[PDB]
């Protein structure tokens, strides 16, 4: 029903460098209630879980670090990240947490 | 802290069924809602369904409800997934996460390790 659609799939990153990633859905995620858009972020690593960065689409996880920013609002969002560190590359998932079904984008890969 | 305990990876050969459990700790399931994901070498992620423990009441997607079933069990405090006839499709990792229900919100936070299940 809703499709996340992130962009770009691939990014080619250094150290100390500061990165921007895209996550477009396709209805709005935003609830007219509360004004809270339900979008979440993940990061993954390889052969890890799954792991909450942030929710409402600009609200940090208890305990993710600063350098990570999320905002955007109804359809479109975005992630950030200044000066991205070593530990900081995985996948990263965007995901409509408004309506069944869940779904996820297909993420984001920081390479070296 | 809470954790989530999965079961040890699978293989299977093609039209046999398969039983995954996803056991909590730290929290009585009761409270929470228990929800599948599957994830292909791909990298994307699949939600698969839900289910409320303690009503019995399950969610799942249409892709998935005519092969997945969500079976949980409170004296145990452990959740499952069973499926059904496999096929190469359905190669994947299968992550368990839970939600607390009781609590204005609350994103799908912890999550389970993932068992892998391969069928060829």
């Amino acid at each position: 029903d809703i499709v996340m659609t992130q962009s770009p799939s691939s990014l080619t990153v250094t150290a100390g460098e500061k990165v921007t990633m895209s996550c477009k859905s396709s209805q709005s995620l935003l609830n007219s209630g509360n004004q809270k858009n339900y979008l979440t972020w993940y990061q993954q690593k390889p052969g890890q879980p799954p792991k909450l960065l942030i929710y409402w689409a600009s609200t940090r996880e208890s305990g993710v670090p600063d350098r990570f920013t999320g905002s955007g609002s109804g359809t479109d969002f975005t992630l950030t990240i200044s000066s991205v560190q070593a530990e900081d590359l995985a996948v990263y998932y965007c995901q409509n947490d408004y309506s069944y079904p869940l779904t996820f984008g297909a993420g984001t890969k920081l390479e070296p | 802290e809470v954790q989530l305990q999965q079961s040890g990876a699978e293989l299977v050969r093609p039209g046999a069924s398969v039983k995954l459990s996803c056991t909590a700790s730290g929290f009585n399931i009761k409270d929470d809602f228990m929800h599948w994901v599957k994830q292909r070498p791909e990298q994307g992620l699949e939600w698969i369904g839900r289910i409320d423990p303690a009503n019995d009441n399950t969610k799942y997607a249409p892709k998935f409800q005519d092969k997945a079933t969500i079976i949980a069990d409170t004296s145990s405090n452990t959740a499952y997934l069973q499926l059904s006839s496999l096929t190469s499709e359905d190669t994947a990792v299968y992550y368990c996460a839970r939600r607390e229900v009781y609590s204005y919100y609350s994103p799908l936070d912890v999550w389970g390790a993932g068992t892998t299940v391969t069928v060829p």
